[PDB]
């Protein structure tokens, strides 16, 4: 039950014809500003601020609470990027670059320091321990016609 | 003096350090109040069509609606070929294919002159 | 004739019949619960005989019964192995059902699906028990996937919370990564090895390849929740107390180092891998103890102690001593459920808050929930004598005196410290100051329930530590001469840790305020992991999947290549063709020049 | 074979002059009694076949994709029984007509003992599809999406004739016994890559290989519900039992022709699990999860192992079921709400708990839970691609991931959450889809059972 006019459109140059599309999705005419003429097929679709759809205001009365929205608003082009269930953009405590900074410099550093304490490793001051026929050798492995040579152990 | 919170593309400013709002204008508020008398009609149609007792269906609604069609069936009708969108369909459509052609290429080369000289030890590889 | 095995298929038999009897009346009635943990009760008093039998002699089987499908040289049937992991870890996860599902008829009771919450609870310990039993690869991949899916079913038990649903797919998300490496080792195992069964697997691979034990690796650390996948375990928290309880602190989390304790003649024979479980365990355990640190929400806090002790656990797999990890296992059931009982208690009786902001005074008003978690608390920080100590006192002795990484060596010793100053933070900030909770008070425990639920795990946290340890055969080297100094580290740093967490948290009485510094900052925003990992990467991601996949290659671009150029050529030759103005003088004049054509050139 | 041809014909005859309200019960009873009779076909042998005569033989691999098509018909009247109510007696007939001469076409091509009967066949299941979509269809791009479903698949098959009369000109025979007996090399020539061309490209085109699948989103989104299970579980499957069967003769050209396809399956996969994750409809997102698993059974076709086979096998007949399954509740969900969008209606689940039960179960079976079918195909090919190398891995394990992702997407969005609050027509769902999904689901977990009877001639 809906005209062909209420149908989105090929962007347009002029004002009139902005002005138009802009009434039609149900918004004000300098609120109202396209996706860029590209190649891409955005066409006449209202470029709503990429704003999430968490940090909406949770206590107002919304026509659908879960997702908060209003009947009739018009809808971002990626809602269903941000639904609360996925990507968020709630501002933080902690700046983005500093967070990201933090997080890396930790991470790089306990990499480093592992590979530091690889190099110089940790032990105790005794000597290999000593097993008895000939090292286990029958132990690990078997071969037994093979004779291996005999390794003996010094009494100290 | 404070430190600066600077916004990102996923930390987004807060309304309260926002300066929008701050520098307050009567085109302002009058831009305002249009927002809240279209936001107030929208939803007293909603309100006149969802409390009606005779209605026994979904309302339907005209922003979903747009929202899928725009989603969907008006991507082609509005696409022009220009050197970004055919550079990245070039790209994104043909260098990963190429990319994963050569690495097994490589790969499976490298597996047959091993099984040509014998230095695999492919014992006990049974089921194949 | 012989009655381990028989005994052993009875109590995986036996925990199976309320989910039979689950369409039958007693369903839809409110005896569901009741029955399902009697049901419980006697599989576990059933399955004590093979441990003591086992104790007895020693012994070990493997039962393989059904012979499910022969591909061309590979064989795979119902295998069930029933060694002493096994025969072991059997008992202590039916205990711990047992008391937790005792917990949950009172702390559920007002829940209208509480029988399908019983219902999903048997489900889930009747996979666990499918994964721990199991004797190949198969069988141990479908116990896998059976408890991560349980554990999606649980973590969403209120599908009205959105927050629930997020939680549950970012767990999938993260067992789902280690899966990919499950599958890679199961693909290498059959293509190599010519089986999934474990004991050809263990006899053709005298020294293991990387990739194997790279894959067991990453499976493992997807499912015990390691530094690269830990944020899911915190995140689980959404579901009900008693999910929490059970499920992710001691019985389903440490599946990945069950795996690699299934595995261990593959790890010793290799040298990077025991490196790299070595270093994600001590990172990992530092990290989940450091964020536990300053952690406000008690669950929060419980939850990020278990993540602790599994990378513990992970370190002492790196060591290679997989019996002790084992052992580790066995005791962190017992007081880390204990532990979690008790935090389900109190919010309960706080009308369902979890902030331990508004925990006041309850040593006084709650006597037995206090001396619970006292007892839990000491025998988690390892005080000698009590059922974590022998375990994580010889983790720490082996730990000290083996070839290993010096940093390792630090972050564990650190990492400890920080596990006596939270446990510290827990107590001091719910059980001593002065009340804050609002001022209808609706405390109240004396439920018969709760008290015998806990009382149960009070002795099995106090004695069995000393049971266990003196009445198994010894499998590890003693290391009977160390240093005085290196004897006593544990004890020390431990004392040392709870001295300084005391001495800062009673500085928060003091009357000046001072804004946090940068370390508070990362420490409480969970290192900003859950942040950047969780808005960067799957961002993006979406994105390429609107814009590159979906849009401009799918509806532009292979739309314009093939239908769309062969419908304009098309149309563009029949508007050619068909447009002919009727003057047959053009007609005859082509009729000449194609006779002319023909005649000179087909000639 | 005929004990099961002749009474599938009989079945016009029944139906025409049937009541004209007893249509359906009657093609309902009759359709399931033929399944139980080609259940007998199940019993192959380790040996050749079963030959029945000159015309038609029975395989492994053409026994359960025989009984999935006779087991289909009675859900697709199920199915339709719901939108036909208010279709004259003459159009109700005149679909139960063209359900039944698919079947039968189906059936016919499943044996075909000759390639060139094969082909006939095989191009003969196209008309009766291409009715339903574009007759009993509700969309305006009803039209389109036949015209392309069409000519996507012709084009492809044309160069298959002349192919197929060109190696019966120079073999001597079509027959599928003498061509796999006296098969001989192809060595390495322009004629002999472009016959490789011909001859593969006509089942790729149908499979669908990525690149080439933009008429299935559109088929299966325009077409009614019955139409949508028949392409879904039994159409896709045609290009697949054909690449099998003619790869005989294509040795050893394939071990580099197939390097193409490969990547482009390989990375096919990863692209249509991605697109899976961003879609506004559910019989859209559907499609595209058919296009996935699809491109994984053309990779494990083309590398051609045992383990292979047997896994393409096992995938071909689990994804047709669960493909079936997820259709049937889409569409029970689409009746109710009569838009057809995902985030139009919300938690059904509260009001729906049934349905909800059926949701979770169709969305673990197409998650590939073990010991589902499912994931003894999936993990049967993923084994058999990394013994072909060792990075594959890679791909196939975020293909994993991301079928996860959107099949549990796909189960929260339209089960978990508040319901939406300006829709209060959703009645309580009828003893005829809960059959209908029961009857879906039951065929799977019992033939997890019995792995066997479903994993091809090389088990
Ligand atoms: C199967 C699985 C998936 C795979 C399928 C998907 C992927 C494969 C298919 C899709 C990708 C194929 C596209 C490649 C060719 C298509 C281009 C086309 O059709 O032209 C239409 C379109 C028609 O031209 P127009 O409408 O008359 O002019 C409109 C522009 O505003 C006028 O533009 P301008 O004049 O300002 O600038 C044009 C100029 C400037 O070009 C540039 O800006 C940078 C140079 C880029 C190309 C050179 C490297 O270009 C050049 O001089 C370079 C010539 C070489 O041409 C363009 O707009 C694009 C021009 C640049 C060509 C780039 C193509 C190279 C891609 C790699 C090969
Ligand atoms: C664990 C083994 C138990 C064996 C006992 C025998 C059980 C026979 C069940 C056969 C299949 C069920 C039929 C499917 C539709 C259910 C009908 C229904 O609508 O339910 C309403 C009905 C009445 O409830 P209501 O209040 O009126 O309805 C309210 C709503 O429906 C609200 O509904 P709700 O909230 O109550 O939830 C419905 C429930 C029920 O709905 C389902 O989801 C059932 C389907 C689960 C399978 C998911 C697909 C994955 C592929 C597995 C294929 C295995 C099949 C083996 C052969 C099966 C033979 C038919 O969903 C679940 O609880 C979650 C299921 C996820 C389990 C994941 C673990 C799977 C692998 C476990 C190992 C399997 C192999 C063992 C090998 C080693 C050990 C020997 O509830 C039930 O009847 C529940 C049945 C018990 C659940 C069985 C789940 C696991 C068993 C799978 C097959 C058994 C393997 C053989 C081992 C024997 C030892
Ligand atoms: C062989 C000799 C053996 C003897 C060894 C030595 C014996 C003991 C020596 C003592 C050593 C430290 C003991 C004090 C611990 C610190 C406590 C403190 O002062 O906190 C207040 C103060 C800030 O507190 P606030 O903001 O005022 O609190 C607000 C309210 O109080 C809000 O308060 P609230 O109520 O909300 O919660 C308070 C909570 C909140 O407190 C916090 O904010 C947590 C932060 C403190 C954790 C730090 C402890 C260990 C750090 C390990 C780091 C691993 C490497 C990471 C590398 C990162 C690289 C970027 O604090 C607590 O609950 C208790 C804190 C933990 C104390 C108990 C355990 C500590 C003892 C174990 C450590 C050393 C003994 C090892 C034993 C083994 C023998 C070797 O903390 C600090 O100032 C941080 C001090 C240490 C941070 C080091 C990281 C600096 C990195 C800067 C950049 C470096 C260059 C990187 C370049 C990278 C290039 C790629
Ligand atoms: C306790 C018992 C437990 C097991 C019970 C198993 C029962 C199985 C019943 C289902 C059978 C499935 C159908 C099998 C059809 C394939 C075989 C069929 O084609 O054979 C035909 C024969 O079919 C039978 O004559 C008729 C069986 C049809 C009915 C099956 C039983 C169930 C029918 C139920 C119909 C509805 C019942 C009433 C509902 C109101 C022709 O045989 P023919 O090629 O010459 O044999 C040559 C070899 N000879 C010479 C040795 C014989
Ligand atoms: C778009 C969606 C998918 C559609 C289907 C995609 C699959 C079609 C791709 C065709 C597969 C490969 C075709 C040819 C393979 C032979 C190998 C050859 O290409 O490599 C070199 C061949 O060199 C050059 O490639 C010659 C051919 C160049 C002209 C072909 C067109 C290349 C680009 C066109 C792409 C268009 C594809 C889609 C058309 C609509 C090796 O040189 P040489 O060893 O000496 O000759 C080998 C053959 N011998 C041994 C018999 C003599
Ligand atoms: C590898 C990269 C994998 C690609 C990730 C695909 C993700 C895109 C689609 C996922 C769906 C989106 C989604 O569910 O929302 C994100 C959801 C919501 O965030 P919350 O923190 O829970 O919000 C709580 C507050 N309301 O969070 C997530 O689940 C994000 C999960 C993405 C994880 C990506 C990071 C993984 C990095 C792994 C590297 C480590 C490798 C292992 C190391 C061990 C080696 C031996
Ligand atoms: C039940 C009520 C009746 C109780 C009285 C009967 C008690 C047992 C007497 C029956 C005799 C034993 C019997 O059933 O026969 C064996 C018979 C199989 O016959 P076989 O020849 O040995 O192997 C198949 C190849 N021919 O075994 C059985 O089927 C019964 C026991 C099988 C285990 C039960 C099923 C549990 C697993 C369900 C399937 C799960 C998916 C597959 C698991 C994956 C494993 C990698
Ligand atoms: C040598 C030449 C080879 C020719 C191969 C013929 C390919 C068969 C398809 C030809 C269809 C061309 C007709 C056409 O597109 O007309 C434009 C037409 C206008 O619509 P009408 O209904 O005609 O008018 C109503 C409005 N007034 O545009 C459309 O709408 C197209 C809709 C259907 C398109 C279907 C295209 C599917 C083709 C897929 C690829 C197959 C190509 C075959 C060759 C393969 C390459 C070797
Ligand atoms: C969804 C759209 C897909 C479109 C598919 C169309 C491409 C199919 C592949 C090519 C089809 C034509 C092949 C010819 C049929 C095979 C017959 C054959 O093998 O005989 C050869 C003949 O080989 C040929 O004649 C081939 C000529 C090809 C002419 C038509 C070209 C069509 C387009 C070619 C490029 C397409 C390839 C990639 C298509 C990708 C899909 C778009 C042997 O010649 P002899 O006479 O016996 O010589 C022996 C003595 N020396």
């Amino acid at each position: 039950h809906v005209t062909k006019d209420m149908f989105p459109g090929p962007y347009p140059k002029t004002p009139e014809e902005r002005a138009a599309a802009a009434k039609k999705y149900n918004m004000r005419v300098e609120d109202y500003e396209p996706y860029p003429d590209d190649g891409m097929g955005y066409g006449d679709y209202p470029k709503l601020p990429d704003r999430s759809q968490q940090e909406r205001d949770p206590w107002y009365d919304w026509d659908h609470p879960d997702l908060r929205l209003n009947w009739g608003e018009p809808i971002h082009w990626d809602l269903d990027m941000y639904i609360r269930n996925r990507v968020d953009t709630s501002p933080t405590p902690v700046s983005w670059n500093t967070m990201c900074k933090h997080l890396f410099g930790f991470v790089a550093f306990m990499l480093f320091m592992f590979w530091v304490g690889e190099i110089y490793p940790s032990y105790q001051p005794v000597g290999p321990k000593q097993y008895p026929y000939n090292d286990l050798y029958l132990e690990r492995g078997g071969d037994p016609t093979k004779e291996p040579e005999p390794v003996v152990h010094y009494e100290i | 003096s404070f430190p600066k919170y600077k916004p990102s593309r996923l930390a987004t400013l807060p309304a309260t350090l926002d300066p929008a709002e701050y520098d307050i204008s009567p085109e302002t508020r009058k831009a305002q109040a249009e927002r809240l008398a279209i936001r107030s009609r929208l939803k007293r149609e909603y309100l006149l069509q969802y409390n009606d007792p005779n209605r026994l269906g979904v309302i339907e609604d005209p922003a979903l609606i747009r929202w899928t069609y725009a989603r969907s069936a008006n991507i082609y009708p509005n696409f022009r070929p220009t050197p970004k969108t055919s550079l990245l369909g070039a790209l994104f459509g043909i260098g990963p294919l190429f990319f994963w052609y050569y690495v097994f290429k490589t790969d499976r080369d490298k597996k047959e002159k091993l099984i040509q000289e014998g230095k695999l030890d492919q014992t006990f590889n049974i089921s194949y | 004739m012989n009655p381990f095995a028989s005994l052993t298929l009875t109590t995986l038999t036996i925990l199976t019949i309320p989910i039979m009897m689950s369409n039958s009346n007693i369903y839809k009635t409110n005896l569901y619960p009741n029955y399902v943990k009697t049901t419980v009760s006697y599989a576990f008093t059933l399955s004590l005989v093979p441990l003591l039998m086992f104790m007895h002699t020693g012994q070990e089987m493997i039962i393989s019964n059904w012979h499910w499908m022969t591909l061309q040289t590979v064989e795979l049937s119902l295998s069930f192995k029933m060694d002493y992991f096994s025969v072991m870890f059997i008992p202590v996860a039916l205990f711990v059902t047992w008391s937790i599902m005792e917990f949950s008829m009172w702390y559920m009771h007002s829940d209208p699906f509480i029988n399908r919450f019983f219902k999903y609870l048997l489900l889930f310990l009747i996979t666990m028990m499918i994964l721990v039993t199991a004797n190949n690869l198969f069988q141990l991949f479908i116990g896998w996937e059976g408890v991560g899916i349980m554990s999606f079913l649980l973590i969403g038990w209120w599908h009205g919370r959105t927050d629930a649903n997020t939680a549950a797919l970012q767990a999938i998300l993260y067992n789902r990564i280690g899966d990919i490496g499950f599958v890679l080792s199961m693909a290498w195992f059959l293509t190599h090895s010519n089986a999934w069964d474990l004991q050809q697997i263990f006899m053709l691979n005298n020294e293991c390849p990387n990739m194997p034990l790279i894959g067991l690796l990453l499976a493992a650390a997807g499912k015990s929740a390691q530094f690269g996948l830990h944020p899911w375990l915190p995140s689980a928290m959404e579901g009900p107390t008693p999910v929490s309880a059970l499920l992710h602190s001691s019985t389903m989390v440490v599946a990945g180092v069950f795996l690699l304790i299934r595995f261990y003649p593959l790890m010793e024979t290799n040298k990077l891998v025991q490196t790299m479980t070595l270093c994600l365990g001590a990172i990992t355990t530092l990290f989940t103890a450091l964020c536990a640190i300053t952690q406000n929400d008690i669950k929060k806090i419980v939850a990020f102690s278990t993540s602790s002790q599994l990378g513990l656990m992970m370190v002492t797999i790196g060591i290679n001593q997989p019996h002790l990890a084992f052992l580790h296992i066995c005791m962190h059931a017992f007081f880390k459920a204990m532990l979690f009982m008790c935090s389900g208690s109190i919010i309960h009786s706080l009308n369902d808050e979890q902030d331990i902001r508004k925990m006041g005074g309850l040593y006084k008003a709650m006597p037995f929930t206090t001396t619970a978690l006292i007892i839990g608390s000491l025998a988690l920080t390892g005080m000698p004598y009590l059922t974590g100590f022998y375990s994580k006192d010889l983790i720490i002795e082996a730990v000290n005196m083996s070839y290993t990484n010096a940093w390792a060596l630090l972050m564990t010793l650190i990492a400890t410290s920080l596990t006596a100053a939270y446990s510290t933070r827990i107590i001091f900030f719910a059980f001593l100051g002065k009340p804050r909770f609002p001022p209808l008070v609706l405390i109240n425990e004396n439920n018969p329930l709760l008290i015998n639920s806990i009382k149960r795990l009070l002795i099995g946290s106090i004695f069995a530590g000393f049971i266990i340890s003196n009445n198994i055969p010894p499998m590890t080297v003693p290391n009977t001469t160390m240093p005085l100094y290196m004897k006593m580290t544990a004890l020390i740093v431990t004392i040392m840790g709870f001295m300084l967490a005391l001495e800062l948290n009673n500085t928060t009485y003091y009357l000046k305020f001072k804004y946090p510094s940068q370390t508070y900052k990362f420490s409480n925003m969970l290192g900003y992991y859950p942040s950047i990992m969780h808005r960067l990467p799957t961002y993006h991601n979406l994105s390429m999947s609107q814009k590159s996949a979906s849009s401009l290659l799918d509806l532009i671009w292979l739309e314009t290549i093939l239908p769309k150029t062969t419908s304009f050529i098309q149309m563009k030759m029949s508007i050619m063709v068909s447009n002919q103005k009727g003057l047959i003088k053009l007609y005859f004049l082509s009729f000449l020049i194609t006779i002319m054509i023909s005649m000179t050139l087909f000639n | 074979m005929l004990k099961i041809i002749i009474p599938t014909t009989m079945l016009l005859p029944m139906t025409w002059m049937s009541k004209h309200n007893m249509i359906w019960i009657n093609a309902t009873v009759h359709s399931l009694l033929i399944s139980l009779i080609s259940l007998s076909l199940l019993n192959q042998l380790g040996e050749n076949s079963l030959n029945f005569s000159l015309t038609f033989f029975s395989d492994s691999l053409s026994a359960p994709l025989l009984v999935l098509t006779t087991w289909l018909l009675p859900l697709m009247l199920m199915a339709s029984q719901s939108h036909l109510s208010k279709e004259t007696t003459t159009r109700k007939k005149l679909y139960i007509t063209m359900l039944i001469l698919l079947q039968l076409f189906l059936i016919m091509t499943f044996t075909a003992t000759e390639l060139i009967l094969f082909y006939i066949l095989f191009e003969a299941t196209l008309v009766p599809t291409l009715i339903i979509i574009t007759r009993w269809g509700n969309q305006t791009e009803r039209l389109n999406a036949g015209l392309y479903f069409l000519f996507y698949t012709l084009a492809g098959s044309l160069p298959l004739l002349v192919a197929l009369v060109y190696i019966q000109n120079t073999t001597g025979s079509l027959n599928f016994l003498i061509i796999h007996y006296w098969s001989h090399p192809l060595s390495n020539s322009w004629s002999n890559i472009f016959m490789w061309l011909a001859c593969i490209m006509a089942f790729m085109v149908k499979m669908p290989l990525y690149g080439l699948h933009l008429w299935l989103p559109k088929a299966h989104v325009e077409a009614p519900i019955a139409g949508s299970m028949v392409l879904a579980a039994v159409l896709l499957k045609l290009g697949g039992y054909g690449m099998m069967r003619i790869t005989t003769i294509l040795n050893p050209l394939t071990n580099y022709m197939a390097y193409p396809f490969l990547m482009l399956s390989m990375w096919g996969m990863i692209m249509t699990s991605s697109i899976c994750l961003r879609q506004t409809d559910l019989k859209s997102l559907i499609a595209y999860s058919s296009v996935s698993h699809m491109a994984l059974v053309i990779v494990a076709i083309m590398i051609q192992t045992p383990w292979s086979f047997m896994g393409a096998t096992a995938l071909m007949i689990a994804h047709g079921l669960t493909s079936s399954m997820l259709f049937c509740l889409a569409n029970t969900n689409y009746e109710r709400v009569h838009s057809r969008t995902m985030i139009l209606a919300r938690g059904l689940q509260t009001l729906l708990p049934l349905m909800a039960t059926w949701w979770l179960v169709a969305s673990l079976t197409n998650l590939a839970l073990p010991p589902s079918i499912n994931l003894i195909g999936e993990l049967f090919i993923i084994t058999a691609s990394f013994s072909w190398s060792n990075i594959t891995i890679i791909l196939m394990g975020m293909n994993m991931m991301i079928t996860a992702l959107y099949s549990l997407y796909m189960l929260i969005t339209t089960q978990r959450g508040k319901y939406t609050h300006h829709i209060n027509n959703i009645k309580p769902s009828f003893t005829r889809e809960n059959a209908l999904m029961a009857l879906h689901i039951l065929p799977l977990l019992l033939l997890t059972l019995n792995p066997k009877m479903i994993l091809g001639p090389l088990y």
